[PDB]
């Protein structure tokens, strides 16, 4: 079984940035996504990355201040969120998935465009006091 | 786009109920990549349904998925107290992205 | 009338709509490499009939694998590369005859089909 570990909890101030990691205990053609959930609110998908290709797709609501990057050699992926503000207080998740797109098929029964594994969950809080 | 979900869901335990997840022509009714996830309060999301109907191994047949038009429906059968968690739907988009639902919290009487 | 399906019709004598679990439902072709064995089924416009066309060919050549449209159901074999199947194309009845439906060994047999 493949599980995901992340960077520990963070407490940043508005205007600064944050760089969380997502390590997997297969980093080939893997759709790595980051999801958000405001307290008492719903889930909100943010981004995708294929490591060996490097192409990252972002949700248009987040397109401009979030950046997803991959380190295929170390089997680790980073996420860089800048311009932090009060409304961005939420729990941040990472997850590993698979997408078919323009590659070859495998009876591995990969679950395409659904993230089958999830990390433990990183809590990012931004304050003033 | 936007994915409309029922805010809250509940029923007498042991029974079954259908939970909706609605979108537009190009996110749910255009592609066959609707997903469903469970998220316990305080725990990370967990998978039960990856394709519209397909169920991953290690998940009981009490979970099964279906889709009609642009409104997919999750059908939990024989609901137990061990299922108390959040339930979210997700789907692929023509914009080559993922979109989640507004959220459906559960409660067992 | 210059374009047609490489395979014969699948007449639906029953009331139940056609369905296939994952993997099964792909006619086999010895000329086709394992990568090429990927396509869709289209319900015959005007009992209903179903024709199999390879991915990127036929009346729905512009649809990517996995699209939702009434009358279109998708099938694929293991190890099938996601490419336009232009090197197979479609069948010209003037230059080639229809091929009998070549179902795989010991596959599903829904109601009405013998």
């Amino acid at each position: 079984q493949v599980h995901l570990v992340q960077s520990g909890a963070e407490v940043k101030k508005p205007g600064s940035s944050v760089k969380v990691s997502c390590k997997a205990s297969t980093f080939s053609s893997c759709a790595i996504s980051w999801v958000r959930q405001a307290p008492g609110q719903g889930l909100e998908w943010m981004g995708r990355i294929i490591p060996i290709l490097g192409i990252a797709n972002y949700a248009q609501k987040f397109q401009g201040r979030v950046t997803i990057t991959a380190d295929k050699s170390t089997s680790t992926a980073y996420m860089e969120l800048s311009s932090l503000r009060s409304e961005d207080t939420a729990v941040y998740y990472c997850a590993r998935g698979w997408e078919f797109g323009s590659g070859s098929y495998y009876r591995t029964d990969y679950y395409y465009y659904a993230m089958d594994v999830w990390g433990q969950g990183t809590t990012v809080t931004v304050s003033s006091a | 786009s936007a994915l409309t979900q029922p805010a809250s869901v509940s029923g007498s335990p042991g029974q079954s109920i259908t939970i909706s997840c609605t979108g537009t022509s190009s996110d749910v009714g255009g592609y066959n990549y609707v997903s469903w996830y469970q998220q316990h309060p305080g725990k990370a999301p967990k998978l039960m349904i990856y394709e519209v109907t397909n169920r991953p191994s290690g998940v009981s047949n009490r979970f099964s998925g279906s889709r009609s038009g642009n409104t997919a429906s999750l059908t939990i059968s024989g609901l137990q107290a061990e299922d108390e968690a959040d339930y979210y739907c997700s789907s692929y988009t023509s914009s080559s992205l993922y979109v989640f639902g507004t959220g459906t919290k559960v409660a067992v009487l | 009338n210059n374009t047609a399906s490489w395979f014969t019709a699948l007449t639906q004598h029953g009331k139940e709509d056609l369905k296939f679990p994952r993997g099964q439902g792909v006619p086999i072709n010895t000329n086709s490499s394992p990568d090429d064995q990927i396509g869709y089924y289209r319900r015959a416009t005007r009992s209903p009939r179903w024709y199999f066309y390879y991915l990127g060919t036929g009346p729905e050549a512009g649809l990517p694998y996995g699209a939702n449209k009434d009358g279109i159901i998708w099938v694929a074999t293991e190890g099938a590369l996601n490419t336009p199947k232009d090197h197979i194309g479609t069948r010209n009845p003037a230059n080639n005859a229809a091929i009998v439906l070549q179902l795989p060994q010991g596959t599903t047999l829904p109601k009405g089909f013998y």
